[PDB]
């Protein structure tokens, strides 16, 4: 913490690396989020300075991207050869004005395989979590969606990216054709699926009954200031009595051409319900 | 109420300090006495510049935009002191200064993460004449959180965000293509959020000298209802001019009338 | 200029270009309508429209006739408009982020300058 | 292929030096054995950066950005090596980061004086199902001169160009007012158009253990051709899907046939 | 004036102020003008600069606030205790395209118990004063 | 007239040191001869380029934008001489060239204070053809004072800059749609700005090979006026172009005439 | 070239103004062609950081321009006394974005008689050479 002498602030990350560590090689998996690697930075960056090296950009040392580097590197996927054991990593960066070229975001967005974007204006205008969906990256990808997921995160991400191109014209839409007055549509009814509270994160399973809710159309003529408690009380709903279905969405993995017509009813009698 | 005091007419040194000094008076009645203490220091970026000013002479690069390289840690020991523990409760106010109007400058930037609520203060607000100039957008609090003060307090205050940031985002639109393409939908929320602008305005009863208006106090629940109003809709029929420098809702309806003529 | 003005005006000017770019292919189709309905009825922000009449200022059989002539020409006259305004409002955000661009680096330059030269008076 | 590789955990001098270490070993296959070698640095602004920190590290004042005061000359003395010698030639493809999306940071401005060519691989493309996923217009080339291509060469692209540049045009209108106010004329520049695009798209033989299908790779005189005659008007008959993810022209005549 | 040495520019207000306190004490009122501050600020960048004191937030020394921070605390208002005389300031300051947050006009306006913001644009619109309205503040 | 010269091919002392010596000479004709001098320099900016070229060598640790700390007194002990006194007169003119046309640099923002005219000139108002490309919102004078010009001349001159002060605040709007949408008064502030700013345009002899017209001369009077009447609406039925490069008012006329 | 230390890509333009003088001096009439003075501006950026000289406008060090004008003003036409021979400088200047306000190219055009402008735009658009016939002079 804050009072800690700049060297504690500074070696942190790595012992706590190291701690993962002893997971990752031993056949477990470790999960480690650095909380932030911009205070790190400036921790290093203070000793440099007072032991007098070189200052560069930012008056960086211009060795402060080796400190991450080597830092990031050290979470991996192992081989069964030696124990598939593996430590993921969420490491926190700090941006200022919303610069991410600035120095030490720019290195750690070089260095990790995407990044999850949040903003300010989102926040405000109501997108909780504020995650900007379309600059945001993940470069393993599906290599590591369920597919379940994939089932379903697919069109999605397909009819939000769509939605992107269009939103614009939504508030001056004066006179705009049924096909991308369609894609508005569809577009704030997907992002409002997006939404969540906090400390309550879903089961896969969860995720996906909900997602194929709206990208199915199930919600297209609900109004969007309801999605938030459609979802709430759809999801209380077959939390309730539905665990056999969400039990074979989880098993089965994916959403049969069975548990799907299922879904069909419970949702179309659950609107019905839902719009009394 | 103790009081210490390190002002603008010393050195770098006595500026330097001053906040310890302070702070440690406050420690005193948190652990000695177990006491509730209230701590108010204003300002304490003066803490930081006091450092800034010698640290040169103290033979050292300097980090970016000119402050000290120990600018955070510098902070943080202190920082870190003025805290509410188990043996007693500090509730600490702190002015923090903003050099260049630049809250990404180093000091103001590193101050975020020691506070718990931080209200920030814009000069395009107070330029249009609303105080506290306030910028709604931009001040947060930890406790802003439905399970602390209720849905109804949480959905309001979201709600009036949401309006002024919607309206934020037109502004710069309507300022050159105008009003009249936009919906009836979308003229509304500039309407409401226009005398919401006003209703966050208050005459502070320590500003009778500035603001020629009698101070008015007004209780949490005249608040969230008076808001929740505007939102709802039930009185777009007054003016903006109406809930502009007012306390609650009903001096707006009042001063309506007076303005009726 | 200040990045954070210019961001300003960019994120706007970047509005106002969408905006009226989505005016104009509006503008089009109605204008699409127009031309054909046109066609019949003669057997028988937009421009300079409403002023054009205006200054110049100071039944039914042909009240249709000048009010079917009299959309065409608006539905004409919004749609060109609005595209020169977009076509103003690319030379702008083309023109404003060059002007960003050049403040952006000169920030970052004038720091580190500073920078350099407190550390080399020591 | 040899692969060379300068890991991000690698030390400034380390990420510093491993460009010219794959430039000597490129180097050899062309001094040595007299041939045609590709070189392909990834990335080419890492090279830069590692250049800043292991300047930075010799305590040397930085110039404009940030970057190291030998900007050019780190730049030069590397890519210079980089050339058709009489004994053969070494080619390079460089993978280019932008920082800020700033065109002209010392970085990328710098790097853009040693550039023959672009070769821009777009999303928006590769959704059209496109692939290779290249730009055809905003890719370039120095050597786009009749005087190094010839006429023909030179006037086939020239041609390819405009007519995907017409057809974007088109696009706008298409869309909204409905695609049919259409000439004679804009009728045909948008249907060539869509035959060419799909034209430029190709098979690649790295992709057979995947794609089912089998490599084609295309001749310069049979690209020529190839898009020469659809320009020409010799297929104007044949069906889009006719083109899509073939080889030489007389496969898009054949694939025609199977599609009835 | 422009070709007196720095450290004369620098000491001006200093000296001037002082010459106000004799009003000051004695039950007497003075107003003082320091026209302008920025002019002292750079004959105090030039001394310290030539001092070799490492320059600091665009080449002035760490301590300008503190230059005018010093000058400016001496005008004030002193009880019948002490005579009930007075120093009032008004010290000019120059901004550059009428851009008040600057870090030097900023740091004197946070000294200052007010400031009057003169903007060209009102100026040459026919508003003179070109007092704005807005901007000033007492 | 005394011709002094430390030009462009100098090292840097000697272009430190020839105002100076220039400065010298004028010194003499107005003191030991009370005479009325006239001085001109072209550039003072080069002086202070100079002092900063050696600066560094001095061993001075730079101030902001790399200039020498002493710049504003090196300024100010030589700009202290320039001057009229009870004994000579002297009328100088100095050419001032501002950097990457920065008048926020060091060099020119430190001159401003020793001038009793400016004469900003404009790149912006140079490329639409305007010359010469004076700024008149930000040109000043301390003489302009009712008191010493008269108020006709007062008021036509605080006329002529409120208008163009208005037209410059509407320009941002009517950039990106025009003056479609301006109020009818408005549009005649437009009008009339656009014709005053073109009348403030004028052929100089000296500049007669460029512009393609016989160099004016134009009587103050003749200003005042025709500047009223352009206020007054007086030719408000008459085209920009008459206006633009021209002497006096009957000239814009009768170049009315001949536009037809 | 590229691949020449700076100190001889910073040498080059003299050195070939030197040969260009031979001709100027004796009755004879040369032409020097300097591609580019960009490059040459950055070579000797490179030797200027790399010396220590305080860094200014965009990095580069305070004599940038007199590396310009005493190249150029070698340019020149003697009269008939000393050969009436002459040396004629093109010097080329690479802008970014257009962009004719930045230090180096203003430095430039502060020193040559005439500049020629090419146009981006105008060499897509066709027009070639993408002369800039309003804003080139002579």
């Amino acid at each position: 913490t804050a009072s800690d002498a700049a060297p504690l602030q500074y070696l942190a990350p790595y012992s706590g690396c190291s701690m993962g560590e002893y997971f990752r090689d031993n056949g477990k998996h470790a999960l480690i989020i650095y909380d932030d690697l911009s205070k790190q930075a400036v921790a290093y960056r203070q000793m440099s300075l007072l032991l007098r090296r070189p200052p560069g950009r930012e008056a960086y040392p211009g060795d402060v991207f080796y400190l991450h580097s080597r830092l990031l590197e050290r979470a991996a996927k192992m081989n069964d050869a030696f124990g598939g054991g593996s430590l993921t990593a969420l490491p926190v960066i700090e941006t200022q004005a919303g610069d991410v070229s600035a120095y030490i975001p720019t290195n750690v967005i070089s260095i990790t395989d995407g990044q999850i974007f949040l903003e300010t204006e989102l926040f405000y205008k109501g997108i909780r979590p504020a995650i900007n969906v379309g600059l945001s990256v993940s470069r393993v990808g599906s290599a590591a969606q369920t597919r379940a997921m994939k089932q379903v995160a697919g069109t999605m991400k397909l009819e939000l990216a769509q939605y992107r191109e269009v939103a614009a014209f939504a508030q001056f839409g004066s006179d705009l054709d049924a096909a991308t007055q369609q894609l508005l549509s569809r577009g704030v009814r997907l992002t409002e699926l997006l939404k969540q509270g906090q400390y309550s994160p879903m089961a896969i399973e969860e995720q996906v009954a909900v997602i194929y809710a709206g990208v199915r159309g199930y919600l297209d003529k609900l109004e969007p200031s309801k999605i938030t408690k459609f979802e709430n009380a759809f999801l209380s709903h077959v939390i309730s009595q539905h665990q056999a279905l969400l039990s074979k969405i989880r098993t089965d993995g994916k959403i049969s051409e069975e548990s799907d017509a299922k879904l069909k009813e419970i949702v179309t009698n659950f609107l019905a319900g839902f719009e009394a | 109420v103790a009081l210490v005091y390190g002002q603008m007419n010393e050195p770098p040194g006595a500026r330097a300090r001053v906040a310890l000094t302070g702070l440690t008076v406050a420690e005193y009645f948190r652990d000695q006495e177990g006491q509730d203490v209230l701590l108010f220091i204003d300002n304490i970026f003066r803490f930081t510049q006091a450092g800034s000013e010698v640290s040169a002479l103290l033979g050292r690069i300097p980090s970016a935009v000119g402050y000290q390289p120990t600018l955070a840690t510098d902070m943080g020991t202190m920082q870190e002191r003025i805290t509410t523990t188990k043996k007693g409760s500090i509730t600490s106010v702190q002015a923090i200064y903003v050099p260049a109007d630049d809250l990404t400058d180093p000091a103001p930037a590193t101050t975020f993460a020691h506070l718990d609520a931080t209200t920030v203060l814009s000069r395009a607000i107070a330029e249009l004449g609303i105080y506290p100039a306030v910028d709604p957008l931009d001040s947060t609090s930890r406790i802003m959180d439905p399970n602390i003060v209720g849905s109804e307090h949480y959905d309001v205050a979201r709600g009036v965000q949401k309006i002024l940031q919607d309206y934020k985002s037109l502004q710069d639109i309507i300022a050159i293509l105008g009003m009249d393409e936009l919906s009836e939908e979308d003229k509304l929320t500039v309407s409401r959020a226009r005398k919401i602008q006003r209703f966050l305005s208050q005459p502070f009863q320590v500003a009778e000298v500035f603001t020629g208006h009698l101070g008015k106090l007004v209780p949490l629940k005249e608040t969230i209802k008076g808001f929740q109003q505007i939102l709802a809709g039930e009185y777009d029929h007054l003016p903006e001019q109406a809930f502009y420098m007012v306390g609650p809702i009903e001096e707006a309806v009042a001063k309506a009338d007076k303005l009726a003529e | 200029a200040t990045l954070k003005d210019i961001t300003r005006r960019l994120k706007s000017i970047k509005n106002i270009q969408k905006i009226t770019k989505s005016m104009k292919m509006v503008a089009a189709a109605k204008y699409a309508r127009a031309e054909r309905e046109l066609k019949p009825a003669r057997v028988y922000l937009c421009g300079a429209i409403h002023s054009s009449v205006a200054k110049q200022m100071k039944l039914a059989n042909i009240i249709y006739y000048s009010l079917k002539e009299s959309t065409t020409s608006e539905q004409s006259a919004r749609m060109t408009a609005m595209d020169n305004a977009s076509k103003n409002a690319s030379e702008m955000i083309d023109k404003l982020t060059l002007t960003f661009n050049r403040t952006r680096q000169a920030v970052i330059t004038k720091e580190l300058i500073e920078i350099i030269s407190g550390a080399a008076a020591l």
